[PDB]
RNA sequence: CGCCUCCUAAAAGGUAACGGAGGCGCCCAAAGGUCCCCUCAGGCGGGACGGAAAUCCGCCGGAGAGCGCAAGGGUAGAAGG
RNA sequence: GGCGACACACGUGCUACAAUGCCCACUACAAAGCGAUGCCACCCGGCAACGGGGAGCUAAUCGCAAAAAGGUGGGCCCAGUUCGGAUUGGGGUCUGCAACCCGACCCCAUGAAGCCGGAAUCGCUAGUAAUCGCGGAUCAGCCAUGCCGCGGUGAAUACG
């Protein structure tokens, strides 16, 4: 049974399953099933409809989901736009917005690799 | 129609929290789905479970409280 | 990890203390 | 004959109201559904003709009705084709059988679509047909996501006897079509 | 970040040259050299000349940037690309 | 250098020049015979991956599509599918 | 304000690519140092950084302080998968007129690239190599993964 949208975890353990679910970390989904009460051990293929349910009915109203939570950060993203701070032109860039020397190695929201001519050869 | 291979379509039910759809002649006969809506949930009769907003409540009005800097 | 912020292992290497390792062994 | 909610729906609340909107004086010229149709195009079935194999009962199992396979009209050597080339399968549904789609597909079907804030209202082509078409498949209840593979989307579409869209706005609506108000 | 122990707004240099334009009218433009400060919640509409090293650039307060300092809306650095 | 098509060709036919401009020396057991059914290209809106058109709706569209290949004649009350 | 700018290139380091491994609970055992214009035992509130009270300590008598690897038990079944932690959103705690460019942390989500490294190249001959944590200097605090030191477990090999 779906409890999570369409994209949901599921075959061998809930405990760490639904850790798969953007907007859903280690910590809440730990927080979230002793609540309901569900063994953390037990795997999601053998389950009673009547919890599968009952979790379908605790962590998609208390926060938001997956697609939901991506279009309020998104929006954020947008909301720190056209208003000209900091955080939003660096967005805009591409760049890294917390420090984060952008002379040597930061890769990782630049992209890839380019080359250019580079004097003395 | 046809015979040969066509679904007969015979009467089928169809179970979810929102409850049991009695008719809705389908093939695979008593399937199993996650929800159903335009029953009671899903947004079409106004459910708002976060009810996201905070361009007014925490950064407009009732200020003085704490901080700024978005919702 | 040594690095990740949220585990034993990672806050001895930083040297700070939270929910995943209070301040009581 | 059989019997479907639906269009009890329609002959109890949907077809009464309707002739008290527009003041239809004869009981013909309110606004009447027959003859929906589903098209799947599968473009890039164009290397493969066991796709198609893997697909065509996958749809006849949400209508309850085998579909045909439509080949190619003409040719463009942009697109890998010949005169043949089985690309795209469409299939119509009337009486009874379109109103048994429907029924599954605004409460069952619909909801599945992630982040549904409501249909595009404006997709009227000016005569009374609503079009939309999907990009997921296995919203459908009939599909158990254990016997699928590949993923593909469908465009129905959709049909009235409103000369226009304004009559059918309503016929939308009062049927439980959810749309951006 | 103060965490609430000690309010917010900081500087004392502009406030005091921004509490009585609202009571009296003619809304005029200001220069100032207090980039650390926070922004000012009930003087929606108006417009500062932030220093950002060496020319005060205007800034028009809007409605969405209540929150953020002042000192994000004025970029010490340019860039304009680097592909000549 | 032989054959086909248009023009020159002067309204039957025919008509020359080292006059203008193209094709042919094939192809098809389905692209043939018969019976039955169906109607094009385009234009406008609408519609997941879909862009100037991949497949689909709903109007408008009697010929501009198509008829294996050059061109002409002809053709949907079909020789077209 | 800049020294931290970034389409790039290089050197030194750090954490990794996992199962002789990761996480969670309990349980042990060090050396060297520092601290009454400080270290904070012990309670209380907070999931936590921390805050309020508040005992002792000019200190081989008090505190930092918990050492970690190790050991016991349980979970994971080898899948970019509770491996791995970057990047980004929100909320916060301390220092300090004062944290946006330029802090350090705490929490909730992100959880990307990487599945063993082309050509080349470095260190080490006995408690060294490898691996594991602790302290100090400057310092209000700090980008310290650096540097100076201290201990824990402990290989292989050397014909020549
Ligand atoms: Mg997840
Ligand atoms: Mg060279
Ligand atoms: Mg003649
Ligand atoms: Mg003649
Ligand atoms: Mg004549
Ligand atoms: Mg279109
Ligand atoms: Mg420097
Ligand atoms: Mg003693
Ligand atoms: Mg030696």
């Amino acid at each position: 049974a779906r409890i999570a949208g369409v994209e949901i975890p599921r075959n061998k353990r809930v405990d760490v399953a639904l850790t798969y679910i953007y907007g859903i970390g280690k910590a809440r989904a730990k927080e979230a099933l002793e609540k309901t009460g569900i063994n953390p051990a037990t795997r999601v293929k053998d389950l009673t409809e009547a919890e599968v349910v009952r979790l379908r009915e605790y962590v998609e109203n208390t926060w938001k989901l997956e697609g939901e939570l991506r279009a309020e950060v998104a929006a954020n993203i947008k909301r720190l736009m056209d208003i000209g701070c900091y955080r939003g032109l660096r967005h805009r860039r591409g760049l890294p917005v917390r420090g984060q020397r952008t002379r040597t190695n930061a890769r990782t929201r630049k992209g890839p690799r380019k080359t250019v001519a580079g004097k003395k050869k | 129609m046809k015979e040969g291979i066509h679904p007969k379509l015979v009467p089928a039910r169809i179970i979810c929290g929102c409850g049991n759809v009695i008719e809705t002649y389908s093939t695979k006969p008593e399937i199993y789905v996650e929800v159903c809506s335009k029953c009671h949930p899903f947004y079409t009769g106004q459910q708002r479970f976060v009810d996201t907003e905070g361009r007014v409540e925490r950064f407009q009005r009732r200020y003085g409280d704490s901080y700024r800097k978005g919702r | 990890g040594k690095g990740d912020r949220r585990t034993r292992r990672g806050k001895i290497w930083r040297g700070t203390y939270g929910k995943y390792r209070p301040r009581k062994k | 004959p059989l019997d479907v909610a639906l269009k009890r729906k329609y002959y109890e609340e949907v077809r009464p109201e309707l002739i008290r909107r527009f003041g239809y004086q004869n009981v013909w010229e309110v606004p009447r559904l027959e003859k929906v149709v589903i098209n799947q195009g599968l473009g890039e079935a164009k290397e493969d003709a066991r796709i198609l194999e893997k697909a065509a009962q996958e749809l006849a199992l949400i209508t309850g009705q085998k579909p045909a396979v439509t080949r190619a009209k003409k040719s463009i050597s942009n697109f890998k084709l010949r005169k043949g080339m089985p690309i795209g399968l469409r299939v119509t549904l009337r009486r009874d059988r379109m109103w048994i789609f429907l029924e599954k597909l605004l409460n069952v079907a619909l909801p599945r679509i992630r982040d549904f804030r409501g249909l595009n209202p404006n997709s009227f082509d000016g005569r009374g047909n609503y079009n939309l078409g999907l990009r997921e498949q296995l919203i459908f209840p009939e599909i158990t996501y254990d016997m699928v593979d590949a993923l593909r989307g469908m465009d129905i579409a959709v049909v009235t006897t409103a000369e226009t869209d304004e009559e059918a706005r309503a016929l939308l609506e009062l049927l439980g079509f959810p749309f951006r108000k | 970040p103060r965490s609430l122990k000690k309010g917010v707004f900081v500087d004392d240099h502009l406030l005091e040259k921004v509490l009585e334009l609202n009571a009296k009218g003619e809304k005029r433009l200001i220069k100032t050299w207090s980039r650390r400060s926070t922004i000012v919640p009930e003087m929606v509409g108006h417009t500062i000349a932030v220093y950002n090293g060496k020319q005060h650039v205007p800034v028009y307060i809007t409605e969405n940037m209540v929150g953020h300092k002042l000192g994000e809306f004025a970029p010490t650095r340019t860039y304009r690309g680097h592909g000549k």
